[PDB]
């Protein structure tokens, strides 16, 4: 709650995704105090803070609608997936299945080019 | 004109004993592409990346003031075009603006040291044996002087590898002031430079991102908003203090440039 | 007598527009550019698009725009000057096997056209050149500079002659495994005969027309954006709400 | 009026480099070569490569290099001379049915380029010629001799103008049996108009640029390398450790 029970101006919900895309999630774990179990609460942001302190201190100008990021592994150089960073501040990824799929966490993000909304990403999984 | 002439206005390029040197006429038949640089760069001088120096009375004789090597890293343009092309040739013209107060003295010497000379000491005895020029730290106008390109291969590569004709000066006889009160006039210098008649780049390659002549970009965010590097807390004010130990060895927030 | 053939090349026709011949008086300088840029195509920034059996006929696929931001040389020289004036040339390349039928039409929409909905029968009335998704070799178009102000200004994002590409006839493959055969396509672009920037200026290195680069850091070392603890892993999941409205960690590009 | 067409040949453009006209003074001799070598392409030593649906877009497929080791005549005359100076011409041939889509780009990377990572958007800024994996006839390129030393020296392995080939648009077939359809490709190369070796020398017959030949002996008669007993049979097995670190029987090529 931000007022007592009243409304409040807030950023719009993260969207919109094309048919068949999901939202990549940078997930971390927190200090939980409870007596249920050891399922550490996991909270997931849309971009790591190293990105917010980067776009807000560099001030690019978006070209068309989305960047096309490839998640090259750091040393072997293999595409783990091909995500599409919408310029409104999220990284969509064309998933298909129903269960969560966890990626390695040692991949260097890299751009390849700008790209419109209608780009049909190569599916993963 | 200024007022007045108790200064010493060296406006003439002093005669340096060195033959002319051919530029991009030895790389035209061995770089398979035509290239020219915007003809409005050859017109006005402009400050180098390394532009500034200071001659303070504490500087003994022999302290190298500015040791700058011929290359594309001597303009803001020629160092920002040289992220596309791969290699350069040719001469250059360097100015030198040192116009200290009319109550100073002391002289500097500029020496066109050739390639393949062991970097390092270059003491005040072997800075005059090179083809040099002596100029007073009171000189009013800018003092043009050339920077030819002595080489044994046709066109150098644009990676810092190659060795080219450095142009080093030296505080020959120290700067001492003459005004009757509690002040010595540190003479600040400047350095403007423009590509010569036939400077030229050779082969056109993609303007790679992590190139070699990125100047520096410090992040445009206030120290009030930044985060401290020794405690998980914001920054609350920057200051200078001689009282505290002025040589600590903190093992956090310690990165090279 | 006479004889009219029944198959001719496409050859979009033009009537040249003046480049640095209108804007030489009212502009301080007129700056040439390295004359070996005019001689080879090169991938644009926006040069990537994809057709696919899920694209109904009418969906605009790639909407280019005349300017120095179509050729990563001009997108890099355009930090030293304050304006550009002249023509350009674009080339697109498709990639389809002999199983995909369907045509696209690329059309040189002029400036000051109301940017709205263009139905298929309305995209072809412009000057255009119709090419289908099997063609092998590249296909090119002259992107002229129909304008009314003398010389545009880089840091202003003026309005200039676009280039639109509509899926004319619906793309559909024969029936091996379809629905998963994105026909990729790339673009490239080179300065035309009469392009040249218009006033010299210190390279400000904080300008429009610079390709975004993300910080080269593994997502393990990064600092999270909703809890002061390092990022522990990135993943996707369709189970959790796929349209959250978090407040923190929300920045545009 | 005017008329600009919408499909033109590729035709990588050049500006000739001097061959034996720079290095005639500072070289002892200048040796012609059999003028019927200039007249037919011929498979290089490195002339073999393969694209395949498991090649992500960006993987460098074949990285040639100017020199007499691209044409098994020059790779054989180059044992009688001590240096070579001039141009060459390369030709590549692909082999795909009408089920495989996807383009490759071959680009004449110059010397003294930092040999690192070239992302797809960075390979096309060079001079290049884009060809896709269906094309039937060969496709050729002029491999010039952008250099700075007068004449290279054979036994030195100088640095000279390479020729790289990146999988621009991912190769993917329609969906009959894929994943096992390697699109093979071959290379060939011939001396250009202005190639000629630079100083005569006894044929040392122990030099670089000689194709490796393995001893013609059946693996039954050979002597084993970890036990004094004849080799009794060669086989493959994925069960035993596929990354052993034996010490004996370990020699480079």
């Amino acid at each position: 709650e931000y007022n007592d029970g009243l409304l409040v101006p807030l950023a719009p919900p993260i969207g919109p995704f094309l048919p068949g895309e999901v939202l990549l999630r940078f997930r971390t774990y927190m200090r939980q105090i409870d007596t249920a179990d050891a399922a550490a609460e996991a909270i997931d942001c849309a971009l790591p803070q190293e990105f917010v302190s980067w776009f807000a201190s560099n001030a690019f100008t978006v070209q068309s609608e989305a960047l096309l990021l490839r998640y090259r592994n750091t040393l072997t150089g293999q595409l783990l997936f091909e995500c599409k960073l919408y310029n409104e501040g999220y990284i969509a990824l064309s998933y298909s299945g129903s269960g969560p799929l966890t990626f390695p966490t040692d991949g260097i993000f890299e751009v390849v080019s700008w790209v419109p909304r209608l780009y049909q990403l190569a599916s993963v999984g | 004109e200024a007022s007045g002439q108790d200064l010493v206005p060296a406006a003439v390029e002093q005669a340096v004993p060195i033959q002319p040197v051919a530029g991009a006429a030895l790389a035209a038949p061995a770089a398979g592409q035509i290239n020219q640089i915007d003809p409005w760069i050859f017109q006005n001088f402009v400050q180098c990346p390394l532009g500034e120096f200071s001659i303070s009375p504490r500087n003994t004789p022999g302290e190298i003031l500015f040791d700058l090597a011929l290359g594309p890293g001597l303009n803001p343009y020629l160092a920002h075009l040289s992220a596309m092309y791969t290699g350069w040739v040719g001469n250059m013209e360097v100015q030198l603006v040192l116009a200290g107060n009319a109550f100073t003295a002391g002289k500097v010497v500029v020496a066109l040291v050739p390639p393949y000379f062991p970097k390092g000491s270059l003491t005040t005895a072997q800075i005059t044996c090179f083809p040099h020029v002596m100029c007073d730290v009171r000189t009013l106008e800018p003092i043009q002087l050339p920077l030819l390109d002595v080489r044994r291969v046709l066109w150098h590569a644009t990676q810092d590898q190659e060795e080219s004709m450095r142009l080093v000066c030296m505080l020959y006889t120290p700067l001492r002031t003459n005004s009757p009160g509690d002040e010595s006039f540190v003479v600040s210098g400047r350095l403007l430079s423009k590509p010569a008649a036939d400077f030229n780049f050779v082969y056109l390659t993609p303007p790679i991102e992590r190139t070699i002549y990125r100047m520096v970009d410090l992040p445009v965010i206030q120290p009030r908003l930044c985060t401290h590097a020794r405690w998980p807390a914001p920054v609350y004010g920057l200051l200078v203090d001689p009282s505290l130990p002025s040589n600590p060895q903190w093992q956090n927030g310690r990165v090279h440039v």
